[PDB]
RNA sequence: GAGU
């Protein structure tokens, strides 16, 4: 992950697209404060973010499905 | 004099057999200075126990191969170089081994002598492929340090050599692999500190940390000559 | 500029038929070498044309390219970019393998750009090279007579020689190829004949 | 429009396409 | 004012943070690489050796230049796309663009070359670890023809990963290059006295067996090892080193009688000046081929001096050639020129 | 006082600086022979020969 | 392929192309498409280098 | 000097005339760091003049790469010395031979990749002997201009400075011979008058705390380049004709 | 002649000495050739070379940063340097260097805004060199115009 | 800010007309002794924009406190200075 | 175990700088161990004197040049660089010095104080050449080690900060060069059994046998971190 | 003028 992007680009598949997804969810952990899935182990959140993608926890449809969850909560509040 | 001293960091011990460990902070140029001079005493001065002598019946020299066994004599005198033995009260010992049947020798198939301990008795010796076939040996482990070969000892000892008697080297010395890293040091203020990372790899007769101490102990022995 | 990978498959059957290279003697280009991590377009099989040895969108790998040359496969169709259907670009399959990666290209690589780089880096910095240090003049074109190696027939193309007073095959032709047929038949070594050569056979 | 931006510039296209 | 706890900062900051480093002029995308930094006092940047290569990039007084990805997605372009580990093969050619050179190559090649006997010739050694402790212990020399057992790993059909352990004849050296050697990779592969073409051949092999992560540790390793041997040779360069063949003198006066010949059948008007320059030419073409091969067998196979029962042939380990062979620098060409002759040079014309 | 890296003397054929090493080196000999000789203080006489 | 971009079309198609005019590939092969699916007068062309 | 030379050494130090070289044969009368006398002999000294040389020799200046062009003294005092011999030595001559670096020893050998491509492994022995260190001489200037709305000052008095910056400062406003220096530090007290300036609110509010309004000339002090450190060797002031001039001038 | 010199120097012939190791003590494998070369420093210091910018003063029409270290400038990312971008795909990092790092007035105060508050959001813009090529066209009497989506 | 396409075609006179603030009648710049812009010519602030952000030539308008004003008196409308590259 | 200890045999001081130091019997392969670690140790960590300040009346910058003077202030720093002094109570002396006429100032010109021996009183310092010329300087002394130049000395401390004060090199450290032969020591039937012979050169004073005292002492400190934690 |  720090060192080696290989496995996580082999989750994924499109190096394009990792770096896309990597950054969606490390802009959440930087401004949302979302908590993270894996031990930080003192890494900075683009670190996090991949490491998360080589387990096989994040995932541009997984992001999708949370989006829309949480979105859907608030308008259901919001009535 | 504003003696700094280093501190024992940290010891990752990876396996009882291999150990790394960190030392820091060690002032400029004592990384390869204590490095070194630990290495060399690791690996030719610490003293333990190894098989100096061989003596198979029906065998005359090492080149030959006896009949019903898969190893040829020398392959058998390597793995004696490798047996791992410990004796506690004699500095020599002939240890006998007499084994036969269609069996994977092993050193527990020694006759361990009261005060000898076999550490490894899984250790492979020799594999004997014909059931009739029967292997007797006297083993002679003497007590020494360093690494003493048959080649500097036929040269030197020219005092009794019948034929028969294997010359095997001898493998005193505990210590199987050393190397010492220097990395550079991070303080406060200070920035030219050296981190000394050294990996050793015992055979496990003795520690990795006590090995370490012992050696220490015999380099701080010679500066007692030297007053301070 | 332009030319980017933007689909995965253009779904065409179309593609080069690539063929061993052998210029001078040595064999500078391997049909393995050449067609390495290219698609294989159309159901490529053995000289016996009665059993499919090789599928249809498959990337030649290392271990299929072993096989290739097991096999001893003459020619092979590869899919190219040339023949790509791909409009405002190219596919994956069409291109192969991203070389710098080692496997199947990625969809959205600028190709274009790489290919014009890679084109025309070696030339730039070997201006600079054999120059700053180019000096000793070492030329080397002595080339008098071809000595065959291999033992074969003597296997001649688009050649038209006719018979000297002397009793020798003078040649006559201008492009004049002399190959080196084996046993079974097939070529191993290939030379260039000029024109007015004396042939000993 | 290539590399990392072809995600973006195809949503773009998509975005182009329905008005 | 620079107060000490900013520095504490400075270095939280770096840490995990890409930074470009980019060489003049940019020909290919491997011009661009990213890497990691790590804080130096010291007003120089610090180059990795082994993508010295793609940046054409030699320490005579070159400079680079440094960029920073500022967001997240550029951070992650540079850790991803860009980072040096990533980008290893040449997007030209399917080749390794990170292969050692000079020192490294020389290091390796000093370790696994053999020698005759030397010292302790024929010992037989229980592990690659005895043969280091025997060699810096000072009873074995890197050269020396020794048997060991080595445990090597070979890919069975499946993913399972087949071991197995035999008795081979290699060096004590190359015994020792083992230990830098992944398990995966067979012991032949290192068993031959290694050059630059080997060692590429290695890294490949190494690549398409094992994969990225065990393939850039192996670089890391091999670039330490090469060097540091290097080091260990006490390889250097004396005048005595360019060895001249004792048959030049001879080989030139008859050459130089021969042209004298063309010279003077010239001056009686029969051959044409156009047929004498070809003919001069010629005879100083095969005097120059020769007297390089003669130096070259001289130097290649000079010590014809060695041992055990009594006296044998074997390569040189002469420096200069020790450096052109392994591929560490040098070629036969420039050594035509140091110690043999220089040869025939060509005007600004083209003509020679 | 410096360690420079052989490889840079075969592909640059640039032989002057061994030359000059190795002259440079006896220059230095002679230097410390006189040196030594300065040193015990020996005399005029055997200084004038050397 | 970057050469063979573009086609001199030689005869005219049920669009505005006519003799000719030279057009990208690209966009005369998806004339094409609709041409055969409407029919009309399909397009000659003929392949230019450049 | 070299050890290994060809022997122009001599000829180009002599004749670059950056070396002191006698006119005149004689004794030497009074040496000194800054000049030399030479008493010329009977044969060669004309008969009218007393028929001594005096060459005065020029010390530490800048050099148009910013080196430093020192005359160092050759001779010993009363010495017979022959006319064209060298009295004393230029910037990079020994004895009146070519010096332009300094020979050491050298090995050549790999040595764990720090000298890789060309790179070099050097002793701290040669930089603790400091016969590599180098002498370089910057010059920087303050210039006060007559603007539209009026002359500038070369006053120590400036807005918003530390007393610790204004220690080195004399009355003047110029920084004082002998003075180390370092980034950011006030060489020479200039600043440029300058206008009315809407001052933001909150600026008003700041001045209003303090109480210290702003002057009629801004801030435009010469001060040390950022990272360039050095002493002061020397201070030169030019004034017009009819400017009340410094107290320092 | 130098070997010559080197025996009265009590030197070897090879002008190779044996040497060891400061580190280990132990001494290298061969004789290694050992002298005096005369050595010279040139200009070339490393003060006078090393530079570093984040941000600083801009050029006047362009809006880019200046050049040399002189004027505390911003190293060109050329022609060249951006093809290598393309190449890659490196999409965000070159449209950085386009914009934030460059003309985008707006785009480049606000990415530093943003740096300071950890969050590393792109916010670009037009660089301003593109308005100003649109300006120097029509001055030229040709109508350029932007029409929008 | 963001738009789709560009084109370029003939400009007319109107055209040219349509992107013109004034008409430009004079050669001069600026004032040799107030270095300010001169009436109607290459740098005419009337035409061309205030110099200095939110403040007219004259002087008698400062700051947003006059956002679209047009001084009568010097003929300056008090704006952002960044329209002197603008029009 | 067969633990064997050597002991301090020969110290034969050929000089006050040059000394060789005979040592046995040193047990197999510790020649070199001991021989090389000592060898570094001596090298770096060894203490001793050197001048830390100058002061010249009538010379603000060490770039001037000073009337009646052939050296340039530089010159004269650079041969108080070398000037060997032992310092034997304090750790820190200013000795003054004053001297006029036609002379070549030498080390014994300096007022020696009490317990400050000049052990090269030849030393040369200065070249007055006009008798009317009198130079005055006070020379501050430190004790330290190793080499603190006046670059780490210009950015730590600098509380008084007074115009005069010139700050130059002072390499503390004594030992300018030293070597360990090994040699067959033909002790009683051992033979193995060799001889540490180290051959050292100091600047002034630094006592041979003193010097080894303080090396092995430094590396038996350092050993306590290797014994006492583990 | 510095590395190609
Ligand atoms: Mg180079
Ligand atoms: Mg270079
Ligand atoms: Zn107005």
């Amino acid at each position: 992950a720090r060192v080696t992007v290989q496995d996580a680009v082999e989750k994924i598949g499109n190096r394009f697209d990792l770096v896309l997804v990597a950054a969606r969810r490390a802009r959440q952990m930087q401004v949302g404060g979302k908590d993270p899935l894996v031990p930080e182990e003192n890494d900075k959140t683009t670190v996090i973010a991949l490491r998360e993608i080589e387990e096989g926890l994040i995932n541009n449809q997984i992001l999708d499905v949370r989006e829309r969850q949480e979105q859907q909560e608030q308008e259901a509040a919001e009535l | 004099t504003e003696f700094l001293k280093p501190r024992l960091v940290d010891i990752e011990q990876v396996s009882s057999t291999h150990a790394k460990v960190t030392l820091e902070p060690l002032e400029r140029g004592f990384g390869h200075t204590l490095g070194n001079a630990l290495r060399r005493i690791l690996l030719s001065s610490m003293p333990g126990c190894a098989v100096t002598e061989v003596e198979i019946d029906g065998v005359l020299h090492e080149y030959s191969t006896k009949e019903g066994v898969q190893e040829d004599i020398l392959e058998i005198l390597l793995n004696l170089k490798g047996l791992a033995v410990r004796v506690q009260g004699k500095d020599e010992v002939i240890l006998t081994l007499n084994k036969s049947g269609i069996g994977p020798v092993t050193a527990a198939d020694i006759t361990h002598d009261g005060d000898v301990e076999i550490v490894k008795p899984q250790h492979v010796i020799c594999h004997l492929t014909d059931e009739n076939a029967s292997i007797s040996m006297r083993i002679k482990v003497q007590r020494g340090r360093g690494y003493v070969p048959a080649s500097t000892r036929i040269h030197s000892e020219e005092d009794e050599r019948p034929i028969g008697r294997l010359l095997v080297d001898a493998c005193y010395s505990p210590v199987e692999r050393i190397a010492y890293n220097v990395e550079a040091a991070r303080v406060e203020q200070r920035t030219d500190l050296d981190k000394l990372v050294i990996e050793m790899e015992t055979n496990g007769t003795i520690d990795p940390e006590e090995a370490i101490r012992r050696a220490a102990t015999i380099l701080a022995e010679q500066l007692e000559a030297f007053v301070d | 500029q332009d030319l980017v990978v933007t689909e995965d498959d253009c779904g065409t059957h179309e593609g080069i038929m690539m063929t061993p290279v052998i210029e001078g003697g040595d064999v500078k280009e391997p049909l393995r070498d050449r067609v390495l991590g290219r698609v294989t377009a159309e159901d490529v099989l053995k000289p016996g044309t009665a059993d499919i040895l090789v599928p249809r969108n498959t990337l030649l790998h290392e271990q299929w390219c072993d096989l290739l040359e097991e096999n001893s496969v003459d020619a092979v169709k590869v899919r190219s970019v040339v023949s790509c259907d791909t409009d405002f670009g190219v596919c994956a399959h069409c291109y192969g393998r991203d070389l710098a990666r080692g496997h199947i290209i990625n969809k959205g690589e600028a190709i274009g750009v790489i290919a014009a780089q890679s084109i025309g880096e070696p030339g730039t910095q070997l201006t600079m090279r054999t120059f700053h240090i180019g000096g000793a003049a070492s030329r080397a074109a002595a080339e008098s007579s071809i000595q065959v190696k291999n033992k074969g027939s003597i296997k001649l193309s688009n050649v038209k020689s006719v018979v000297n007073s002397s009793g020798k095959l003078v040649i006559t032709s201008r492009n004049t190829e002399l190959k080196l047929i084996d046993e079974f038949g097939r070529t191993k070594e290939s030379y260039k004949v000029p024109y007015g050569a004396v042939l000993a056979k | 429009p290539a590399g990392t931006g072809y995600a973006y510039h195809q949503d773009r296209m998509r975005r182009r396409a329905a008005g | 004012r620079e107060e000490a706890v900013v520095w504490d900062i400075l270095d939280e900051v770096i840490r995990e943070h890409p930074v470009l480093l980019n060489r003049a002029p940019t020909l290919h995308r491997l011009g661009i690489q990213a890497f990691e930094p790590v804080l130096i006092e010291g007003k120089a940047i610090q180059l990795h050796p082994l993508v010295c290569a793609a940046y054409n990039a030699d320490f005579d007084g070159d400079q680079m230049a440094v960029h920073v990805p500022l967001t997240l997605e550029a951070q992650l372009e540079a850790r991803a796309l860009m980072m040096s580990t990533n980008n290893i093969l040449s997007p030209a050619n399917g080749e390794p663009i990170i292969v050692p050179s000079q020192d490294v190559v020389l290091g390796l090649y000093y370790m696994t070359r053999d020698c005759v006997n030397a010292k302790g010739e024929g010992m037989v050694l229980t592990g690659p670890k005895e043969a280091e402790r025997l060699y810096r212990s000072g009873l074995a020399s890197l050269h020396a023809r020794v048997k060991v057992r080595i445990t090597e790993y070979e890919k069975d059909a499946n993913g399972e990963l087949v071991a197995k352990t035999s008795l081979k004849d290699t060096t004590v050296g190359r015994a020792i290059l083992w230990m830098i050697v992944p398990k995966g990779l067979p012991y032949s592969i290192v068993n031959q006295a290694l050059g630059k073409k080997a060692i590429s051949k290695m890294l490949n092999t190494c690549y398409r067996i094992l994969g990225l992560k065990p393939t850039v540790i192996f670089a890391d390793q091999i670039m330490y090892t090469g060097f540091a041997y290097a080091a260990r040779s006490g390889a250097s360069v004396g005048i005595d080193d360019m060895v001249i063949p004792e048959k030049k003198h001879e080989i030139i006066s008859e050459a130089e009688a021969e042209v004298a010949e063309i010279q003077e059948q010239f001056q009686s008007g029969l051959v044409t000046a156009g047929e004498r320059y070809n003919k001069v030419i010629d005879i100083w073409a095969a005097a120059n081929d020769r007297v390089s091969k003669a130096m070259m067998d001289n130097l290649q196979t000079e010590t014809v001096i060695n041992r055990d029962g009594q006296e044998e042939k074997q390569v040189s380990f002469n420096s200069i050639y020790m450096m052109a062979d392994s591929g560490a620098r040098g070629s036969a060409a420039q050594i035509r020129q140091l110690a043999g002759m220089r040869g025939l040079m060509a005007k600004p014309d083209g003509s020679i | 006082d410096i360690v420079l890296n052989p490889l840079g003397v075969p592909s640059r054929m640039n032989i002057g600086q061994i030359l000059e090493t190795h002259l440079g080196m006896a220059a230095k000999g002679i230097g410390d022979k006189i040196n030594a000789m300065l040193k015990q203080q020996q005399e005029v006489a055997k200084l004038r020969e050397f | 392929r970057q050469m063979l971009r573009k086609a001199t079309i030689v005869n005219a198609g049920s669009s505005d192309f006519l003799e000719g005019e030279q057009v990208e590939y690209s966009r005369v092969k998806i004339a094409n498409r609709e041409l055969e699916a409407n029919g009309k007068v399909g397009a000659t062309y003929s392949r230019d280098l450049l | 000097k070299p050890l290994v030379g060809t022997g122009m050494e001599r000829a180009v130090a002599v004749d670059s005339g950056v070396t002191a070289v006698a006119k005149r044969g004689g004794v030497v009368q009074y040496v000194d760091a800054s000049r030399i006398v030479i008493k010329v002999n009977e044969d060669e000294m004309y008969p009218g003049e007393a028929g001594i040389d005096i060459y005065n020799l020029t010390k530490y200046t800048r050099s148009n790469q910013n080196t430093c062009i020192n005359q160092m003294p050759c001779v010993s005092l009363g010495e017979p010395v022959e006319r064209g011999d060298v009295l004393a030595d230029g910037p990079s001559t020994d004895l009146g031979e070519l010096a332009l670096g300094q020979n050491m020893r050298v090995a050549f050998m790999p040595w764990n990749g720090y000298n890789f491509e060309d790179s070099i492994l050097v002793s701290e022995r040669v930089v603790q002997e400091d016969r590599f260190t180098t002498i370089h001489i910057q010059e920087l200037a303050c210039v006060s201009r007559d603007t539209k709305l009026g002359p500038e000052e070369i006053t120590a008095d400036i807005p918003n400075v530390g007393e610790a910056a204004l220690s080195k400062l004399d009355e003047s406003g110029i920084v004082y011979i002998g003075a180390e220096v370092t980034g950011g530090d006030i060489l020479v007290g200039k600043v440029t008058p300058k206008g009315e300036t809407q001052l933001t609110p909150e600026e008003k509010l700041l001045r209003a705390i303090f109480g210290e309004k702003a002057s009629d000339v801004k801030d435009s002090s010469l001060r040390v380049p950022n990272g360039v450190s050095g002493t002061v060797i020397d201070v030169q002031v030019f004034t017009r004709d009819g400017v009340e001039k410094d107290k320092r001038a | 002649e130098i070997k010559e010199l080197l025996k009265l120097g009590d030197l070897p012939t090879s002008g190779q000495i044996r040497l060891y190791d400061g580190r280990t003590g132990e001494q290298f494998e061969r004789p290694v050739t050992v002298g005096y070369m005369y050595m010279l420093k040139l200009n070339h210091l490393v003060d006078d070379k090393m530079h570093a910018r984040s941000t600083g003063s801009y050029s006047l029409v362009t809006q880019q940063p200046l050049g040399g270290k002189a004027q505390f400038g911003g190293q060109r990312f050329g022609e060249m340097e951006v093809w290598a971008l393309e190449a890659y795909g490196a999409a965000y990092t070159l449209q950085e260097m386009l914009t934030v790092k460059s003309d985008d007035v707006n785009g480049r105060t606000k990415m530093y805004k943003n740096i300071v508050d950890g969050n590393h959001q792109m916010e670009p813009g037009m660089p301003e060199s593109f308005n100003v090529l649109l300006k120097e066209i029509r001055s030229l009497g040709i109508n350029i115009e932007l029409e929008d989506e | 800010e963001e738009f789709d396409a560009i084109k370029i075609a003939l400009a007319s006179p109107d055209m040219i007309r349509s992107w013109s603030f004034g008409e430009v009648k004079k050669p001069e710049t600026i004032n040799y002794r107030t270095f300010k812009p001169e009436r109607d010519g290459l740098f005419c602030a009337r035409i061309f924009g205030p110099v200095k952000d939110y403040e007219c030539l004259c002087g008698k308008y400062k700051r947003l406190k006059h956002r679209g004003v047009i001084c009568e008196k010097c003929g300056v409308e008090v704006t952002q200075t960044k329209v002197r590259r603008e029009r």
